[PDB]
RNA sequence: UUUUUUUACUUAUUCAAUGAAGCGGGGCUGGACUUGCGUCCAACUUCUGGAGUUAAGGUCC
């Protein structure tokens, strides 16, 4: 049995009654200027009309195709410092016993990276697959890359994460990665990935890459125009 | 209202009746389903027909799953029109 | 002078209901012909009370409850938006825009007359003490009544000392030298 | 209902193309004042 | 490399893409402080031909002046 | 495709307020008109110079 001395003291939160309870006021928080600036920058890029060469970067690989591309490319990460030190020790041993370094070292296969290097490979038509980060700032560094790849007939895809590409190439960020050639046991996987990129990314973005982006209205303005159109239709 | 029929091909080995029913029931409930199979062996011919109860549910599933890279196969997911749905397509489903 | 004579800032309570304050003091403000009223309101968001300084309308008294908001009664001393008052109501400290805490009809014996309402676009036509007509948003607030202390200028000052006492607390230029009493270097009227 | 069927199909499509991490926690802030966080000195 | 393309694009200041970028960056720099540090050059080809390097000891500061 | 006119919009720019506290859109309840269920409009404190703040409580653990 409950104690008879326990009492309920409900509070009325109407106007002029008891003090208002502490609510979530995060929508009305006075933010620091850097937070307010980055949010407003994103909003302004949504509100203005975006030319197609920039707006094409909103169309990226889906989760499955990005995971398959990373599954292939994670077998071709560049040499670490320890691995290079061990290789150089073995080559120094071969030179000491009077052998060429190519006798103890095989031809490497790596993911190609560095923007100038990859642009050179595309222009020489050596790249077989090009992956471009969607968030390179300044955007001008990669804004010509889909046009260049289309002119050279190279399969490309826009993928989310310069940091994600940096994890491939042992860096913090990477603007672009390319595959030129792989090993014989992964040639079939690369060809299947290239066909998947062509049929599931490039054909699907063939029309949407030519459109203008942005021009989205804010919430209150959208509701205002909906109410205005409803009133015009009613009257 | 009207059912929707999806043709799915490039099926990897293992994407069979129970797997297809369970996977596409996430999109919407399935009226009928048949994997095309060889009578001499029982082996799959890497294609199947799924009749969803609802048409744009079938359309959403097909546009989602078309060109999906699954175990080395780029799937073929298409909506077949009701005019070319065969009357005996789901015999044995 | 301690505090400026302003309304409360326009908040949720005044926008949607009413809030009650109590008139604690009616005080003299140097340089101003009209008395001021100190009114204490509750803070809806905290335990501490808030003291406000209004221009006192005639008939306000210490110990009186006044009401500020949309649903406040049409009674002297109450603060209402102009959309909540009928035509012909006289008010004081009328806001030019809602939330400017009062701009029009502030000196002693003066008031603003609500002439008309246009509810379609939410406007209110008012008449100012100078006789000018104005259109203000209907959500602009005003205090019902006439500013206290009227008839102040009916009495002659009668003495240079009384004029001096009036203007010394006001900072206005006194005494005033005529331009024609000056040399030509000082005034265009000089000479 | 037809709207519910469409909503279910849309949710399955969103899961297939983007994954299942669709939601994110945000702090409840009972004040409108932002204070600089206290860090190691 | 990409810097030849960047130079040829920076010549086209009245094109749609460059005018969009200039407009949004002008808004952002107007919201920032009058003098503030840039984390990286916003025109890497121009900075490199003027002598900037991605080496410790090179900094970029952005400044607006009344014209 | 361009030149004028007005006629809307908001994203630049400008003004003001606040401790950036309740804006916009729905849901619930009540009232009206309507059509035979869509709008708009309202929720909350008015006899008194008192007091109102450390959540009471419900329900799963």
């Amino acid at each position: 049995p409950k104690n008879p001395l326990l009492e309920k003291r409900p509070r009325n939160f109407g106007i002029g009654q008891d003090i208002q309870p502490k609510r979530n006021l995060s929508r009305m928080v006075k933010w620091p200027e850097y937070i307010r600036l980055q949010r407003q920058k994103k909003i302004l890029r949504m509100r203005l009309k975006v030319p197609p060469a920039i707006a094409q970067f909103q169309y990226t690989l889906d989760k499955n195709l990005a995971a398959q591309a990373f599954k292939l490319l994670n077998k071709y990460r560049p040499e670490t410092k320890q691995e290079k030190k061990e290789r150089l020790l073995r080559e120094a041993t071969a030179i000491k016993e009077g052998k060429k370094k190519e006798d103890v070292s095989k031809k490497p296969y790596t993911v190609k990276y560095g923007l100038n290097h990859v642009v050179g490979l595309i222009e020489n038509k050596k790249a077989s697959l090009v992956l471009i980060a969607n968030d390179v700032d300044p955007i001008e560094l990669v804004v010509f890359l889909p046009a260049l790849c289309r002119k050279m007939g190279i399969p490309y895809a826009i993928i989310k994460g310069k940091a994600r590409l940096g994890t491939l190439v042992h860096k913090k960020t990477a603007a672009v990665v390319a595959i030129t050639e792989v090993r014989s046991e992964d040639k079939n996987e690369l060809a299947k990935l290239i066909s998947a990129v062509k049929e599931g990314y490039l054909e699907k973005v063939e029309d949407t890459r030519k459109r203008w982006g942005g021009g989205i209205m804010g919430f209150k303005a959208q509701k205002r125009e909906e109410k205005r159109k409803k009133s015009l239709e009613t009257a | 209202s009207q059912p929707g029929v999806m043709y799915i091909a490039r099926l990897p080995h293992g994407f069979y009746e129970h797997e297809l029913r369970g996977y596409f029931s996430q999109f919407g409930e399935i009226t009928r389903l048949r994997v095309v199979r060889n009578k001499k062996t029982g082996a799959s011919r890497h294609r199947a027909f799924i009749e969803f109860a609802d048409a744009e549910v079938a359309d959403i599933a097909a546009r989602t799953m078309d060109k999906y890279l699954l175990f080395g196969h780029i799937l073929t997911c298409k909506i077949v029109p009701p005019a070319q749905v065969h009357p005996d397509l789901f015999k044995g489903a | 002078r301690k505090a400026p004579a302003k309304f409360r800032p326009l908040d949720y309570a005044e926008r949607h209901g009413y809030i009650r304050g109590i008139v604690k003091e009616i005080i003299h403000d140097p340089g101003r012909g009209a008395p001021l009223a100190r009114v204490v309101f509750r803070s809806p968001y905290k335990y501490k009370q808030i003291t406000e300084t209004f221009i006192a309308n005639e008939g306000m008294y210490t110990g009186q409850f006044i009401y500020a908001g949309k649903n406040a009664a049409l009674t002297v001393g109450n603060i209402l938006p102009l959309s909540s008052v009928p035509e012909g109501t006289v008010v004081s400290n009328v806001e030019e825009k809602p939330g400017d805490r009062g701009a029009l009809g502030r000196t002693s014996g003066n008031y603003v007359t609500v002439v008309g309402h246009n509810p379609d676009e939410g406007k209110t036509r008012i008449k100012l003490p100078s006789g000018a007509k104005k259109v203000v948003p209907s959500s602009s607030r005003g205090m019902i009544g006439i500013v206290a202390g009227g008839g102040r200028t009916d009495k002659p000052l009668l003495k240079a000392s009384r004029a001096k006492h009036k203007f010394a607390v006001k900072r206005n230029r006194w005494p005033k030298t005529r331009g024609v009493a000056m040399n030509p270097v000082d005034h265009p009227h000089g000479g | 209902s037809k709207a519910a069927k469409g909503a279910q199909a849309k949710k399955a499509a969103q899961a297939a193309l983007k994954g299942v991490h669709s939601h994110k926690k945000t702090k409840v802030r009972k004040s409108t004042t932002f204070h600089r966080p206290k860090t190691l000195v | 490399g990409a810097l030849k393309y960047l130079e040829e694009l920076s010549k086209k200041k009245q094109s749609d893409v460059v005018r969009f970028l200039l407009r949004v960056r002008c808004w952002e720099y107007r919201q920032l402080n009058v003098i503030h540090r840039a984390s990286r050059p916003s025109r890497p080809d121009k900075a490199r031909r003027l002598g900037y390097k991605a080496k410790q000891g090179y900094v970029i500061y952005r400044v607006r002046v009344r014209r």
